[PDB]
RNA sequence: GCAAGGCUAAAACUCAAAGGAAUUGACGGGGGCCCGCACAAGCGGCGGAGCAUGUGGAUUAAUUCGAUGCAACGCGAAGAACCUUACCUGGGUUUGACAUGCACAGGACGCGUCUAGAGAUAGGCGUUCCCUUGUGGCCUGUGUGCAGGUGGUGCAUGGCUGUCGUCAGCUCGUGUCGUGAGAUGUUGGGUUAAGUCCCGCAACGAGCGCAACCCUUGUCUCAUGUUGCCAGCACGUAAUGGUGGGGACUCGUGAGAGACUGCCGGGGUCAACUCGGAGGAAGGUGGGGAUGACGUCAAGUCAUCAUGCCCCUUAUGUCCAGGGCUUCACACAUGCUACAAUGGCCGGUACAAAGGGCUGCGAUGCCGCGAGGUUAAGCGAAUCCUUAAAAGCCGGUCUCAGUUCGGAUCGGGGUCUGCAACUCGACCCCGUGAAGUCGGAGUCGCUAGUAAUCGCAGAUCAGCAACGCUGCGGUGAAUACGUUCC
C-alpha cells in the first residue's frame, strides 16, 4: 500500500503493453471485449499455469496470444480443447479468431508463474517458509537472475492474527528505472480466505 | 453493484433519459470515463497492468 | 483518487498520446497503389487514405 | 533561514526620474501585480508635488525620506518572567525600507479623496517635518531612548 | 528514660511475587551539534456579514451507508428532479432481474389494443426453426440442487490507500567481544541536501534506502516543410500568407551536443569538500515532476472488487409509482462575493497558453433587449468551430454617500434540457435593494515568476462546475538581521 506497481512504473520506458491497437472511436467496446476475453481465459485455465495474455486486434481481425509453461493442456487431446477455446472466443467476439499458445522458456525465473506456483503450495498447505525458500532457491539457479525478492502475506497457516513475512536474495533496485523487474502477484485461495503472494525478479538492467 | 442493477443498467430503460453508465469491469456506477467505460479504480488497475494501449502514468 | 475510499488528496495522473505525420502526397499512379494497398503494416499505427 | 543570508535582488532606475528610490517606491505601492497603476500613482504624487513647491521632486522625496529614517528599533525579547524591549541600532536599507513604508501606510489613511493627492500631500508633510509619518519616527525615538537601560 | 521515646520482639491475615545487575528502546520542563514558512522580517487572509458546500445535533415515514485530532468535515460523490439509490409508504412477484444440474411438455419471441400510477394483466395477430422423427437450439410450467443479499464482522482477511516523512535511516553475511539479552560494523575527526564522501579504527563486505537512469521546462546543431512560417520575387483580392512560390525566421517532431567542480585563484592531511572568479543559455541537485526503505497507527475501506465464518430465503431477494437523501430553534469547517475612489459605470482599443468537438462544434445570414430561435458553409480536425481572454491602455462621469458601493431576499415575465423542473434545475429581462463601513480571544498560507490578483479549459455531464476539483496562461511584489523564544 506504499509501493508502486513496477510494471506500471516502467511502462513505457523498458516493460510494453500487452494489448496493440489503435481505436479512436472503438475504444470503450474493445476494452469490453478484452476484459471478457480475460476473464474467459483465467477461467479454467488456473491448472494450465497462464503467464501472461497478449491481446492483438487488426482492422476487424483478433489476435490472441498466450504464454504458459504447458502449452498441451491448453491444446487438449491433441487440437480439441484449443478448438473449444478458440470457439468460445468465437462466440464471444463475433470477429474470426486466431488463437496462439507459443511457450514459456524458464517457468522458475518468470514471475506470475513463480507466485502461481508458490500459492498453488500455500492452497495445498505446506509450509509457506518452506515453499518462499525452494521457489527463491529455483529462480536463482537460473541464466540471468541478479535477484529475487517474494513476499507472502495474510493468515498464513491459520493464524488468527494475519502477517507478513518476505525473503530476499541477491539484488531487487525497485526504484531504478533503467532496471528490468518483472512483477508478479497472486491470492492463495486457503480454506481460511486469501493469502496474498508477491514476487519481484530483477534480470539485470537492460538490454 | 448488484447483480440485478448491473442487468438493469446493461438493459434498455423507460424513458431513455434514465440511461446510465457502469464500469464495464466492476459495475461502479460513479466515476466512469466515457472513453474506457471503467470506474477510476479499474482504470487505475488496467493502466498499471499495461493492458489499456496508449496510457501511461503522466510527468511534466 | 488513488485509493478506494475518502482519501482525496493524493492522486495519479495518466496521458494517451498520438502521433501524426506521413501526410505525404504520392502520385496516383495504378502501380504504385497497388503496394499501397498489398502491403500492410503493424495495428500499433492506423493508416487512412485520403 | 538558518543557512546565512539570502540574494537580495536588484532594481533598475526609474526611466523619467532616474533614481532607485522612486522605484522602491512604486514597488512599495504596488498591489495586486497592477505595477503600472501603481507607477502612474506615484508619478502623479510627484508631479503634484514639483506643481506645488517648485523644488525638484526626487530632492523633496529625499528630504521627506531623511526626515522619516529611524536610527533605533525597540526588537522585544523575553528574558525571565517578563518581557521588556531592546533598543537597537538599525541598518541603512532597513531604516529606507521602514521609512518607505510608513509614508505609504500612514498615506493610504490619511483624510483626502484620491491616492494621488493623499500620497503627495504625507510626502510634503513629511518633508516639512509634520506629518504622521515624522510623528511614527519621533515616537519610535522616544520608545528606543525610554529603555537605554537594557542595551545588554 | 523526666518526657520524647529507645531496646528485645510475634501472630492472624494477604500477595505470587518483591528484588540485584546489565541490555535494547522510548521519554526528560538533561547536555552538545544540525535542520524545517518553526520562529523572526514581510505580504495576504480566516474568526465578524450574505450566500455556496460538507459535518455535528435536532427533526422526520425516511432524512440510506461510510469518513471523526494532525492524518474526518467542497471527504467516498469526475454531477442525487425520475434513473442513480443502497432509505420510507404503498402496489406486485417469489427457481426469481441474471448462471448452471437433475427429472416433463412444446414455440420461444415479436407487433399492436385495452386496464392500470406503474410494475404487470388480459383481446388478437405474425410463429414450433432446427428434421420438438431422435440427438440440437430455445422456452414455459412443475419442481428440485440453487441463484441473489450495498445483510454482519476492516478487531478473521487479500488487494488498494493515508500517515509519520521524500525524514535519512533500516538491516544482513563472515569475523571479533560478552554466561546472556546483545554489541561492533552503523563509534571518533571533518563534509554534505543525504549512512554523501574522505581520514582513522576489530572490523571486512553487502542489501533496501540517498543520489543516478525517466518526463517536462531553459540553449544550440542536424534532419524536415503540411493543414505550420513569410525573408527574397511575383500576386496583393480584402489585405484574411489570400495565391503562385520560397527553406530564410518561428513553429511543429525526431536524432544529437551541452553542466561534469570540467578550468583558474585561495582554503583544507596534498582528502572529502568549501569561498571567489573565467567561459557559458544555464554553475554547483539549473527549476519542476514521477519515484514513499524497514516499519508504525488492530489507521481507512466486507459500499469498487475479492473473500473466511455468521445470518435471510413468500424476504434482509427482486419489480414499480410517489416521497426522501435538499428538513432547521442552533454549532463547526472549507470557500465565494463584499464592505469601495489603487474604485463603480459607460465608450474605444492591445496582448495568451493549454485543451474539446459526428447522438458533435455551429461560421454566416435573419428574428429577439437578452437567455435564446431558424437556415446553414466548413470540420473526426496545425487546415472548420470552440475564439470575444480578463486584468491592461486612453477618454468621460460619479465625489465619499450605506452611495451610481454591495447584491442577498422577494414580486412579475420568460429561454432551454428533459416523459416530467411542486417538493428540487440552470440561465435571461423588469422591478425589489437586506446584512455589510475591514471584523474579539485566537488562527492560516507563502522565500520568486512565489505570494496577491485576472481570465481560459477539461472530467463527470440530457441539464445542473463563471463559488468544487484537475490544469493553463496574463500582470507581478515585500522581506529573511538571525536561532533568544514557540
Ligand atoms: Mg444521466
Ligand atoms: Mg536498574
Ligand atoms: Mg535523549
Ligand atoms: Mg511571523
Ligand atoms: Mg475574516
Ligand atoms: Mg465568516
Ligand atoms: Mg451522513
Ligand atoms: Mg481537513
Ligand atoms: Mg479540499
Ligand atoms: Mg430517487
Ligand atoms: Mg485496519
Ligand atoms: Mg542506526
Ligand atoms: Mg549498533
Ligand atoms: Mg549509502
Ligand atoms: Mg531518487
Ligand atoms: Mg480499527
Ligand atoms: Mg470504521
Ligand atoms: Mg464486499
Ligand atoms: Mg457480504
Ligand atoms: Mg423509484
Ligand atoms: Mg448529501
Ligand atoms: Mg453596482
Ligand atoms: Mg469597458
Ligand atoms: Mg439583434
Ligand atoms: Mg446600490
Ligand atoms: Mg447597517
Ligand atoms: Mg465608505
Ligand atoms: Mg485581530
Ligand atoms: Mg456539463
Ligand atoms: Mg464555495
Ligand atoms: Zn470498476
Amino acid at each position: 500500500g506504499q509501493k508502486i506497481n513496477p510494471h506500471g512504473f516502467r511502462l513505457g520506458i523498458t516493460t510494453d503493453w500487452k494489448s496493440r491497437w489503435y481505436a479512436d472511436k472503438q475504444y470503450a467496446e474493445y476494452v469490453k471485449e478484452d476484459v471478457a476475453i480475460r476473464r474467459l481465459l483465467s477461467s479454467g485455465l488456473e491448472r494450465a499455469g497462464i503467464a501472461d495474455v497478449e491481446i492483438e486486434r487488426t482492422r476487424d481481425r483478433v489476435r490472441v496470444d498466450i504464454h504458459t509453461a504447458r502449452p498441451g493442456i491448453v491444446i487438449g487431446r491433441r487440437g480439441t480443447e484449443a478448438d473449444r477455446i478458440r470457439a468460445d472466443l468465437e462466440k464471444l467476439t463475433g470477429k474470426q479468431v486466431q488463437l496462439n499458445i507459443l511457450e514459456v522458456k524458464n517457468p522458475e525465473s518468470q514471475a506470475q508463474l513463480v507466485a502461481q506456483g508458490v500459492a498453488e503450495q500455500l492452497s495445498n498447505r505446506v509450509a509457506f517458509r518452506r515453499a518462499m525458500r525452494k521457489a527463491i532457491q529455483s529462480a536463482m539457479r537460473q541464466p540471468n537472475v541478479k535477484g529475487i525478492r517474494v513476499q507472502c502475506s495474510g493468515r498464513l497457516g491459520g493464524a488468527e492474527m494475519s502477517r507478513s513475512e518476505f525473503y530476499r536474495e541477491g539484488r531487487v533496485p525497485l526504484h531504478t528505472l533503467r532496471a528490468d523487474i518483472d512483477y508478479g502477484l497472486y491470492e492463495a485461495k486457503t480454506t481460511f480466505g486469501r493469502i496474498g503472494v508477491k514476487v519481484w525478479i530483477y534480470k539485470g538492467d537492460i538490454v | 453493484a448488484k447483480k440485478a442493477l448491473v442487468n438493469k443498467a446493461a438493459g434498455k430503460p423507460r424513458f431513455a433519459v434514465r440511461a446510465y453508465t457502469r464500469c464495464s469491469k466492476c459495475g461502479r456506477p460513479r466515476a466512469v470515463y466515457r472513453k474506457f467505460g471503467l470506474c477510476r479504480i479499474c482504470l487505475r488497475e488496467m493502466a498499471h497492468a499495461g493492458e489499456l494501449p496508449g496510457v501511461q502514468k503522466s510527468s511534466w | 483518487i488513488r485509493s478506494p475510499h475518502k482519501y482525496k488528496d493524493s492522486r495519479e495522473h495518466f496521458e494517451m498520446r498520438t502521433h501524426k505525420r506521413l501526410i505525404d502526397i504520392i502520385d496516383p499512379t495504378p502501380k504504385t497503389v497497388d503496394a499501397l494497398m498489398r502491403i500492410d503494416l503493424p495495428a500499433s499505427v492506423d493508416v487512412n487514405i485520403q | 533561514p538558518r543557512k546565512g543570508p539570502a540574494p537580495k535582488r536588484p532594481l533598475v532606475n526609474d526611466p523619467v526620474y532616474g533614481s532607485q528610490l522612486v522605484t522602491q517606491l512604486v514597488n512599495k505601492v504596488l498591489l495586486k501585480g497592477k505595477k503600472s497603476l501603481a507607477e502612474r500613482i506615484v508619478y502623479g504624487a510627484l508631479e503634484q508635488a514639483r506643481d506645488k513647491t517648485g523644488t525638484d521632486p526626487v530632492i523633496t522625496l529625499k528630504r521627506a525620506l531623511d526626515n522619516v529614517k529611524p536610527a533605533l528599533e525597540v526588537r522585544s525579547r523575553r528574558v525571565g518572567g517578563a518581557t521588556y524591549q531592546v533598543p537597537v541600532e538599525v541598518r541603512p536599507d532597513r531604516s529606507t525600507t521602514l521609512a518607505l513604508r510608513w509614508l505609504v501606510g500612514y498615506s493610504r489613511q490619511r483624510r483626502e479623496k484620491t491616492m494621488i493627492e493623499r500620497l503627495a500631500n504625507e510626502i510634503l508633510d513629511a518633508s516639512n517635518g509634520l506629518g504622521a509619518s515624522v510623528k511614527r519616527r519621533e515616537d519610535t525615538h522616544k520608545m528606543a531612548e525610554a529603555n537605554r537601560a537594557f542595551a545588554h
